[PDB]
RNA sequence: GUGCCGAAAUGUACUAUCACUGAUACCAUAAAGGGAGUCCAUGUAUAUACUAGGGCCCCGAAAAUGAAUGGCGCAUAUAGUACUACCGAUCUCAG
């Protein structure tokens, strides 16, 4: 079970990456959905979405397509057309997918990796606008867009302390591993290090 | 033999051969591979990982080279013949001139340093590459 | 050293034309004009990638002209006309398609020819000697396989970034990897 | 008979459209045309259990396929649609090297 | 087999000819001397307004 | 890749004039096949030369004195669009001749979208420091040039080492 | 501030192609996108290199532009050492050393661990 | 044809592009006419003024169920150029 902190990511390239691996028959959470950043103006974002509002059945609203402003759902759509969602090796992948706005408390434990060739620096150009999920979200009328930032602020301060003793531990590991290098001998230690 | 094959003297009209070549009758009178050698770099005493059938993992040395490629291993868990299909060769190469004998190989890899060590310890595939691994 | 004395003196050896070529069929029967059907059955060139030696004059150059979008050829060197003929070659015996297999096959056709042997057949055709073309009506057509590179654009010429048409020395790129 | 290296089956071999008689796998750790070359020749074995019946299932490679490391492969009976995704065994003989 | 490692070697031999300092140079001038002059004025019309 | 070539030909010899004027011609192309059709276009175009009547006597491969250093490439040339033909002096620097008119079939078809189909070179010639009229290739042969490599690649040093996973973040700062 | 420039005599290292994990100094430049490169280990000859395939350091050769073969070189001298030195040019050896490791000297560098492991746990 | 759906390089080398916009023959529409947008550029005069023009991009450009570069999406997955590797038909070749 992988976890992705997606921020930094664009959302298409983090999805065409994201929905291969789940075919390949993976289990993969991503968090931080709100922090995914599309090309483009704040201006220019909106008018894509607002287009894809206007998109309703006719004969009644019910049965029309669904309109997710949450960040974790935005993100969990431009997936799901990436795999063939409707047969049953799709619907069993696309069920392994978790998207979380904030990293919330399951997941605080866990490595998070971080998938290079979708990152925003790399495959947009300097000098060019680029707006978040989030931004988006609250301004095509997500409520919860506030809470999750108290949330973040709670959370970061909590993982500053696990840093902090974390470097009291591996400090006395290297003042340790100094020691050592003494009792294994001269040539050993350049075993180690150089590899003869 | 392809001997006794003759160009028909005919000229009947049904068949038309037509340049100078002429049909041919293609019959006689009524009345009557591979080496599969033994490998190179598996000399003598050469340290070998077995990687088939019921030893798995585990290293050996070869005693002696049967030939027909096939080769019989020994030693510390021994003495058994299986192909080159079942073999790696590793560079390490335990002084050993003599057939079979199964104490004298624990004796000779006693003279280099933790190599009696080295030969009795497993060979397994852990996270993070066979092809890259260089033996 | 002909080439070598010139450049010395000052002049160009120009060096002499190619006396046959080797005309492989790169597309296939269908949507096709019949005259250009019709100049594809003289050369014995039914199927797509098949191939025979075919002596260059007037004639069978301006024949050749009005199949070149049909059809890549050039002009062999020894290595590679030996190299067919070894492997690839059969012979064509009373309409039957046989494979060359032994001396005695090709001693029986054309030993009358003063052709005995395969070394002989060979040299037949790459010094266009005066029985060429029965020695080339005795090899049945060769039958060749997509080579292992592919190759870019069928329907455009060599010449202009493709494939079809003369490309008069670098056919034995070709063939090596045909065969 | 242990001692494999794990590799996915990714899917069939296939056209955009058109699907069983050999398979694409994507071993562990291999990413390159020269890297899967290696595994060229090398013994495949799907195994699965009935509850108290393990079956095995072998399975072999062929040559890679593309750049990335995919490697083709038959197998005597070849797989079942339902071990997209699951794991088999790419055992390593027989080893010329 | 003897014939074609000869052939390969006076093929080979010529290449020595080719590409030397001496016979190079001398084909880069013929490639210098083979290029025209300069040209003075670019554009499609020249326009020339001379009185009469 | 395109390689110089150099070749002369010549129209056959009728009994009114045995020895007539060859004409030779600069080209441009992949091989040595190529670069008798590019002789035969332009011989035919202009010298009145076709192939149905001419031998071709030399295909020169003019191969580098030094690929060793650098050089300047004025290239005047003329290309056509629809509707009017232009006439531009354009200028490269390379290795050598025939790098500079590949950078130029490609900066064509790029930034005035023109194939090798309608160019036509007039001139290539290297050229001095002195001489070079064009401010932003007469900056590189000034004396303490440096710039940045701002925007760092994410490749793999070899194709077996390539991953899409990462704990750490790539920095692609010029730093 | 960008520190360190593409520079007429400045060693780099080149991360993609045929040369990949060679030191060479940049003799020449010719483009935005490229340079004349001279590599100091291996003896090729020297030729035109993308600078996105390549990569920088900090050390910096006296030398003029088209400098002779050799004669650059003697330039490098100090540099080279001053890399391999520093950690960042350890890791290259590093790698190096490992991807020739043979067999049995992986089963030394396991029990090594074993034995460093084991006498760090104490001093806890 | 090779981001994912989808088998196969988000390949290497080289030039252009910001626009509620562009995206592969037949083909599923857009013109005459404009633009100190940006890149490249011809001739003259004195860093600067005057323009011969060319691409890409913008304007010109409005219809009725909600709507379709095939979709998702992209902005180095857009527009051109060159060279290799690779997938791919009941063709071709081998049995």
């Amino acid at each position: 079970p992988i976890v992705i902190d997606a921020k930094g990511h664009i959302q298409g390239r983090l999805a065409a990456a994201v929905a291969k691996q789940l075919l390949k028959g993976r289990k993969v959470v991503v968090v931080r959905c709100e922090e995914i950043e599309l090309n483009g103006q704040h201006k220019f974002t909106v008018h894509t979405y607002e287009r894809f509002l206007n998109k309703t059945t006719n004969s009644n609203p019910r049965d029309g397509p669904f309109h997710q402003r949450a960040p974790h759902e935005i993100f969990a759509r431009a997936v799901r057309g990436m795999i063939p969602y409707k047969t049953h090796r799709g619907a069993d992948a696309f069920a392994n997918l978790q998207c979380y706005e904030g990293i919330p408390a399951k997941y605080v434990s866990y490595k998070r990796l971080v998938i290079p060739h979708a990152l925003r620096c790399v495959s947009i150009h300097t000098d060019r606008p680029t707006t978040k999920l989030g931004r988006l979200s609250t301004t095509m009328g997500w409520k919860y867009g506030n809470v999750v930032a108290q949330l973040e602020e709670q959370r970061k301060a909590e993982s500053a302390k696990y840093f902090e003793a974390k470097k009291a531990a591996q400090d006395k590991r290297a003042a340790a591993i100094e020691k050592v290098n003494k009792q294994l001998g001269a040539q050993a230690v350049k075993f180690l290090e150089t590899f003869q | 033999e392809l001997l006794f094959i003759s160009p028909i003297a005919k000229k009947d009209i049904k068949r038309p051969s037509w340049r100078g070549i002429p049909r041919i009758s293609f019959t006689r009178p009524a009345v009557a591979a591979k080496a599969v050698e033994t490998r190179a770099n598996l000399k003598v005493g050469t340290v070998v990982i077995i990687v088939g059938g019921e030893h798995q993992g585990k290293r050996a040395v070869v005693v002696a080279d049967q030939g027909a490629g096939i080769v019989k291993v020994a030693g510390p868990v021994p003495v058994n013949e299986i192909s080159q299909d079942y073999l790696i060769a590793t560079s390490t190469s335990i002084d050993v001139a003599a057939n079979a004998t199964e104490a004298q190989v624990e004796a000779a890899a006693a003279k280099v340093p933790e190599m009696v060590d080295y030969l009795k310890a497993p060979f397994t595939i852990k996270k993070g590459r066979i092809h890259l691994m260089k033996f | 050293d002909a080439e070598n004395k010139a450049t010395a003196e000052g002049a160009f050896y120009v060096p002499a034309e190619a006396k046959f070529a080797f005309v492989i069929r790169t597309k296939g029967t269908n949507k096709l004009h019949p005259d250009v059907r019709k100049i594809l059955h003289l050369f014995r060139l039914n199927q797509k990638h098949n191939a025979i030696f075919v002596r260059l004059n007037k004639a069978t150059i301006e024949m050749l002209k009005r199949v070149t979008p049909q059809v890549a050829f050039g002009y062999p060197s020894v290595d590679m006309v030996r190299k067919l003929i070894y492997k690839l070659g059969t012979a064509n015996l009373n309409g039957q398609r046989i494979p060359i297999a032994d001396n005695q096959i090709i001693k029986v056709a054309l030993g009358h020819l003063c052709i005995e042997s395969v070394e002989d057949l060979a040299h037949e055709i790459y010094t266009v000697g005066p029985n060429f073309a029965a020695a080339n009506r005795f090899l049945a057509v060769f039958k060749l396989h997509a080579p292992k590179g592919g190759y870019k654009k069928i329907n455009r010429a060599y010449v202009e970034g493709g494939d079809y048409g003369n490309r008069e020395h670098l056919i034995d790129e070709l063939i090596e990897r045909m065969i | 008979v242990k001692l494999f290296v794990p590799a996915t089956f990714v899917s069939f071999r296939r056209s955009k459209r058109i699907i069983p008689n050999q398979a694409l796998l994507e071993i562990q750790g291999v990413v390159s045309k020269e890297e899967a070359q290696f595994y060229a020749g090398k013994k495949v074995a799907s195994v699965w259990k009935f509850d108290k019946q393990e079956f095995i299932n072998w399975g072999v490679i062929t040559q890679p396929h593309g750049n990335s490391g995919v490697v083709r492969a038959k197998f005597e009976k070849n797989l079942p649609p339902q071990m997209l995704g699951k794991q088999v065994r790419v055992m390593l003989y027989p080893s010329t090297i | 087999q003897k014939a074609l490692k000869e052939v390969a070697e006076l093929r080979a031999a010529q290449e020595a000819k080719r590409t030397s300092p001496e016979v190079v140079k001398a084909v880069f001038a013929e490639a210098v001397a083979a290029q025209p002059a300069t040209p003075d004025n670019m554009s499609t019309q020249i326009i020339n307004h001379i009185p009469l | 890749s395109l390689k110089q070539y150099l070749v002369i030909g010549r129209p056959y010899p009728t009994k009114e004039i045995p020895n007539p004027p060859a004409v030779r011609v600069q080209v441009f192309a992949p091989d040595e096949v190529i670069a008798k059709s590019k002789f035969w276009t332009v011989a035919q175009r202009i010298a009145r030369l076709k192939k149905a009547h001419g031998e071709v006597l030399a295909v020169k491969h003019v191969i580098e004195p030094e690929p060793t250093r650098v050089k300047n490439y004025g290239v005047w040339l003329s290309y056509r669009s629809t509707r009017n033909h232009h006439n531009v002096y354009k200028e490269y620097r390379d290795t050598t001749t025939e790098g500079a008119a590949t950078k130029m079939l490609a900066e064509l078809a790029g930034t005035h979208d023109v194939s090798a189909d309608n160019i036509s070179i007039i001139k290539i010639a290297e050229v001095a420091d002195k001489d070079l009229v064009h401010k932003n290739i007469s900056q590189f042969t000034h004396e303490n040039i440096k710039f940045p490599m701002l925007k760092q690649s994410i490749r793999a040093p070899t194709a077996s080492a390539r991953k899409v996973f990462a704990a750490t973040r790539p920095t692609v700062c010029g730093f | 501030p960008f520190k360190q420039f593409v520079e007429i005599g400045r060693v780099a290292l080149i991360n993609f192609g045929e040369l990949v994990d060679k030191l060479a100094i940049i003799v020449d430049i010719v483009d935005d996108k490229r340079v004349l490169i001279d590599v100091l280990e291996f003896d090729a000859p020297r030729q035109t290199i993308p600078i996105q395939r390549l990569k920088l350091t900090d050390y910096v050769a006296k030398i003029q532009r088209n400098a002779a073969p050799e004669a650059a070189k003697a330039a490098a001298k100090d540099f080279i050492k001053q890399f391999y030195e520093s950690a960042w040019g350890k890791q290259v050896i590093a790698r190096k050393n490992k991807a020739q490791m043979n067999d049995f000297q992986r089963f030394k560098y396991a029990q090594l661990e074993a034995k460093r492991d084991a006498l760090v746990a104490k001093e806890l």
